[PDB]
RNA sequence: GCAGCUUGCUACCUCGAUGUCGGUUCUUUCCAUCCUGGCCGUGCAGCAGCGGCCAAGGGUGAGGUUGUUCGCCUAUUAAA
RNA sequence: CCUGGGGCGGGACGCCCUUGAAAAGAUAUCAAGGGCGCGCAAUGGUUGACUCAAGCGGGUCGGAAACUCGCUGAAGAGUGC
RNA sequence: UGGGGCCCCGAAAAUUGACGGGGCUCAAGUCGACCACCGAUACCACGGAGUACCGCAAGGUAAUCUCGUAGGAAGGCGUUG
RNA sequence: UCCGCUGGUUCCUUCCGAAACAUGUCGCAGCAUGACCUGACUUGAGAUCGUCGGUGGAGUAGAGCACUGAUUGGCGAUUCCGGGGAUCCCUCGCUCGCUUGUCAAACUCCAAACCCCCCGUCAUCCUAGAAAGUCGGAGUCCGGACUGCUGGGGUAAGCUUGUAGUCCGUAAGGGAGACAACCCAGCCCGUGGUUAAGGUCCCCAAGUGUCGACUAAGUGUUAAUACUAAAGGGCGU
RNA sequence: AUCAUUCGCGAGGAUGUAGUACGAAUGUCACUGCCAGUGUCGUAUCUUACGUUUUGAAGAACGGGCCAGGGAGUGUAUCUU
C-alpha cells in the first residue's frame, strides 16, 4: 500500500473518531527523544515539509526511527533531544462490489500538514549541529513530501 | 470626472457586471461614457474594472473627443454653431473647460447622446488580459487615461 | 558609467538584499539592467525587485 | 435520509450567543409597532412560541397587522410575499 | 515512480452484430537481453559462477498430459 | 420500483434531528451519524415552596458502599425514548 | 553554509513520425522589459435592406434593434377546383 | 388492435425564443402540475439587474482550545478509587492543576470576504405603459463542458454525484495544427479604414526587431484543457 | 511619404510639414466597343455531405445505387378560448 494512495490533500479532515468506528492504533510509540528533561541545548534545528500534504504513522515511525538511530549513534544516548510536533489525527480510510457503497472503511492514521510547518525539532550543543543536520535530512528522505531544514536557534552559534 | 472607455465584448460576462455595463450604457468596445466622481459611480467602475479602461480627463482631451465623437439624435455631429447656439460658452474647448471645471454638464447640450462611439485605438493598446499595473491596459490609468483617449479618436 | 544599485529581491520564500555593481549609461538605464539581470539570474518579475537606491560610483 | 421537518438545519440558527442564555430580556416582549413600521426577525430560541420558520431569519418584515399578542408581517422571500406571524419577542424595530 | 503486457474500477464508442478462447500459418515491432558480440565489478587463481552496463543483427527448437493461455515433466540445445 | 448493468445484499421506498451544504434560501449520491411506527390519569395543567450534577471538610463496626451538616457550584443535572 | 534561475542524471514499448513541419544555439529557446508592424463579419465611416415603437400622413427615433434548436406569433409564394 | 418503444411527416421570409430542473406518479425510455418560452388583453405608476451609506441575519473560510471530544512530554499534587511480593513495614499507572507540542464534518471564547431582507441614495428602465392580474399555444423533466468551491464519494478516472458563473446544446466569423463548449467576438447586405485575440526565420500577412542576462541539454521551440513524468541527487553552469 | 528639430542606450518616439497629398463614394467631361451572363480549367482563402438518434455525427452509429411518380394533422360529437 504505497503512500501515494493516502498522500494529497483532495478532502475535508476526517477525525472526530466517535462518529466512526475501529481505527487501527498508530505505530508511532514515542514523540519525544534524546535527554527530555534538559532544555538548556543552544542550537535547535527543524525539518519543515514545503508541500501541503498527508504523512501516514508508519512514515512518521520510519523517519522518527532513522532519525533517532543517527542521533544516538553519533550524540550519544543523551546528547540531543527531539521532538515529534505532529500526532496522526486525521484518519485514512479505504474502499475494500465496484464502487457501490464505496464510503470506505478506517485503515490507518495519518498527519495533516500546513507548508513551512514545524514536524520534527532537534535540540543539540555547538558541536552536533552537523550530525542533527545530517539525521535530520535522512528523517527527511523518509517523508512524502520534499523537506528543509531550518535553524531556529543557535545560527550566530553555527556561523 | 471619470471617462470610462469600454475594451471587451459581452460574451462570458456575469450578469452582475454586464447590467452594470448596460448602466453605464457601454453596451460595445470601443465605447466612452463621462461620469461623475461621486462614490456611485466610483463603485460602478470598480464593479466593471475588469471591462473597461478609466481615467480622470482633461479639458482638451474632453474637447477633442466632443469635436470629433460627439453626435445628436439623428446621427448629427457636435458642430461649433451649434455649441453657441445652445450654450453659454464660445467654442467646444470654453464648453469642456467648465465641464471639467464641473461648471457645467453634458446635458446641458440638448438631444446630444451620452455615449461616444470611438475608433479603435491606434497603434494598439496594451491587452485585454492584463491590468495596467501589470502592463495591459485594464483599470486605473489615473491621468494617463488621456493617452489612450487620444489615440483613439 | 559605474552605478551601484542596492536593493532587495524575493528569492523563492526569502526576500534577499543586494547590492549589484553595474556598468550602464545613466541612472535609469542601471535600474532597468537591475530588473533585466534578476529577471534572468532569479525568473522573477519587476514587482519582485525593490531598487533601494541607485548611486553614481 | 434527511428530514422535512420545520427545524431542519437549525442548530445555529436556533441558538443562543454564551452570555445571553436563558431567561431574555422582558422589555422585548411588551413593545409595540405600528400599521407599515419594518421591523427585523431575529428569532429568540429561548421563546418556543410565536417564533416563525427560522427561514425567515434576518429577513425584514413589514407590519400589516395585529391578531392578538402577535403582529402579521409582510415578508420577502425570494419573490413571494409572505404573510408571517410573530410575537414581538422575535421581532426588533429597524432604525433609520 | 514507469509500463499498461494480470485482475479490478468506470460506462465514453459499438446491440438495423466490429464473429467470441486456444492452436496453426505468415509478417512485423519493443527491450525491461535467455543465448550469441563488447565491457565493468567480484567475497573474479583457472574452470565456472554471481551482479551490473551497452547492444534487438541473428537465434530462441523437438516431445508426453491438458482445449488450454498458464503451468508441470522429458531429452537435446549456445539458449531452448 | 430504486440500483455505478441486472441479480444477491439492502431500502437512502413514509416521518424526525446533526453533518455533507460553500456564514440568506435551495441543493444530489446504495453520502456520514442516526432515530421513529411508542410510553405516560401522570411521567399531564395550574399555584406555592425549593434547587440540581460533582467535589472539599465534619459526623458512631451507619467503612473510603447509605443518611445528615457546612462550603463551592449558570447547570458540568433533570426535562420519558 | 543557506536561499535562488536554467540545465543534467533519475527517464524502458511496441508500423516510420511528430515543437503543426522545415529547421533553429549572443536563437527562430527561456526569463525581465520595450519598440514597430501584420491580423476579424469586432469598432469607426458611407450607402442599402428589414425590424420595433411613435406619427392622420409626410416621416421621426434606435449606443440602449438585426445569432439561433424545441417552440410560439405575423405576413407571403405555389398546386387543383 | 394496442405500445410510454423505432422510423418518417413535403414551400418562403419576418418577430421573439427555451428547458434538459422541483414534487407526485407500479414512477425511472412516460405523464401531470410548477419554473422557464411565446401571443393577446386588462390595469395605470412605479420597478430594481448595478453602485454607495446605514439598520439587521450571520457561524462558512481563517483562527483558537473557552464547551464537547481527541492529543505530546516536563513539573507539582490528589496522604483518595488502583499495577507489584499482620504494623497494609516502603516501591507507584491513571486522576486533578502549571507549563510544552498537536487536532476536529458531525467542537467554538472568536471571526472575515461573498451573500440575503429592509431603508435612503445615485444609476437604469418606465404613460411609445412599471409592478400586478387574466386568458390562448407550447416545448421540457437522457444533458454535457470550462473556471472556482481543498465541493461529497473514490487509489484514481475524458469516473460518479452537487453548487455559483458562463458557455456548447442552439453560436457564425477571426485565432490556437486540427479542437461542441479554450482566447477575441456574439453575426442583416456591400465598400473603405483601424483594431481584438494571436502572431511577425520559411511554410504564412508582418521583425533573421531592440536592450539585459540564462541555457549546450535539439533541453526547449506545449495559455487553459487530462493532450505536459516524480522522489532523490549534481565540485553542470 | 519625404525632409527639419528634439528625446531615447537602442529598436524607435514626439513636434512641424499635415489633418496636407490621398481616400469609400458622389457628380461631371472625354475616350472606348465591349460588358453582364453561361460552361470548363487554373491560382488564393474557407469548408470532413445530407436527414436522423444523440450531451456530443465526417464518423469505424442508423437511412438512401440512381431517376420519375405516389407518400403523412383528417371528419363527427362534445368542452374551452
Amino acid at each position: 500500500k504505497p503512500g501515494s494512495m493516502y498522500r494529497n490533500v483532495r478532502q475535508r479532515s476526517f477525525t472526530r473518531r466517535k462518529y466512526m468506528g475501529g481505527v487501527p492504533g498508530s505505530q508511532v510509540i514515542h514523540y519525544d527523544m534524546g535527554d527530555k528533561a534538559n532544555t538548556s541545548f543552544p542550537v535547535k534545528i527543524s525539518l519543515i515539509v514545503e508541500e501541503k500534504c498527508q504523512i501516514r504513522h508508519t512514515a512518521l515511525e520510519a523517519a522518527r526511527i532513522t532519525a533517532n538511530r543517527h542521533l544516538v549513534a553519533d550524540t550519544g544516548k543523551m546528547g540531543f533531544y527531539m521532538k515529534l510536533r505532529v500526532y496522526p489525527h486525521e484518519v485514512i480510510r479505504e474502499n475494500k462490489s465496484g464502487m457501490r457503497r464505496a464510503f470506505g472503511k478506517n485503515v490507518g492514521t495519518a498527519a495533516r500538514v500546513k507548508p513551512m510547518q514545524k514536524i520534527f525539532t532537534v535540540a543539540v550543543e555547538k558541536q552536533n549541529f552537523k550530525a542533527a543536520k545530517e539525521a535530520l535530512w535522512h528523517a527527511g528522505q523518509k517523508l512524502p513530501t520534499p523537506c528543509r531544514i531550518v535553524v531556529d536557534e543557535g545560527a550566530e552559534l553555527v556561523q | 470626472m471619470y471617462a470610462v472607455v469600454r475594451l471587451r465584448g459581452q460574451v462570458n460576462v456575469r450578469y452582475t457586471i454586464e447590467d452594470t455595463m448596460k448602466m453605464l450604457r457601454l453596451h460595445k468596445v470601443n465605447h466612452c461614457v463621462f461620469v461623475p466622481e461621486n462614490p456611485h459611480y466610483k463603485g460602478m467602475v470598480q464593479k466593471v474594472k475588469d471591462y473597461v479602461a478609466y481615467g480622470k480627463i482633461d479639458a482638451k482631451t474632453l474637447a477633442e473627443v466632443l469635436e470629433n465623437r460627439g453626435r445628436l439624435e439623428g446621427d448629427t455631429r457636435l458642430t461649433e454653431e451649434y455649441i453657441r447656439e445652445n450654450t453659454d460658452y464660445d467654442s467646444i474647448q470654453a464648453f469642456a473647460e467648465a465641464v471639467i471645471e464641473g461648471k457645467s454638464s453634458l446635458k446641458d447640450i440638448p438631444k446630444l447622446k451620452p455615449v461616444f462611439r470611438l475608433h479603435p485605438p491606434r497603434k494598439g493598446h496594451a491587452g485585454i488580459k492584463r491590468t495596467v499595473q501589470q502592463g495591459g491596459v485594464l483599470g486605473n490609468h489615473d491621468e494617463n487615461i488621456n493617452v489612450l483617449l487620444h489615440k483613439m479618436r | 558609467k559605474s552605478f551601484i544599485v542596492k536593493g532587495k529581491f524575493k528569492a523563492g520564500s526569502t526576500w534577499e538584499k543586494f547590492t549589484k555593481k553595474i556598468e550602464s549609461q545613466n541612472e535609469k538605464n542601471a535600474t532597468d539592467k537591475t530588473y533585466s539581470i534578476f529577471g534572468s539570474k532569479h525568473g522573477v518579475k519587476r514587482s519582485q525587485v525593490q531598487i533601494e537606491s541607485v548611486a553614481e560610483e | 435520509t434527511n428530514s422535512h421537518g420545520e427545524k431542519r438545519c437549525t442548530r445555529y440558527k436556533l441558538q443562543k450567543t454564551v452570555r445571553e442564555r436563558g431567561i431574555s430580556p422582558v422589555s422585548r416582549a411588551i413593545q409595540e409597532f405600528e400599521e407599515g413600521q419594518m421591523v427585523h426577525i431575529d428569532i429568540d430560541p429561548s421563546v418556543q412560541k410565536g417564533m416563525p420558520n427560522p427561514k425567515f431569519q434576518g429577513s425584514t418584515g413589514k407590519v400589516i397587522g395585529q391578531r392578538g399578542r402577535s403582529y402579521v408581517l409582510e415578508v420577502r422571500s425570494g419573490n413571494a410575499m409572505k404573510e408571517v406571524f410573530s410575537l414581538p419577542q422575535h421581532l426588533k424595530p429597524q432604525k433609520y
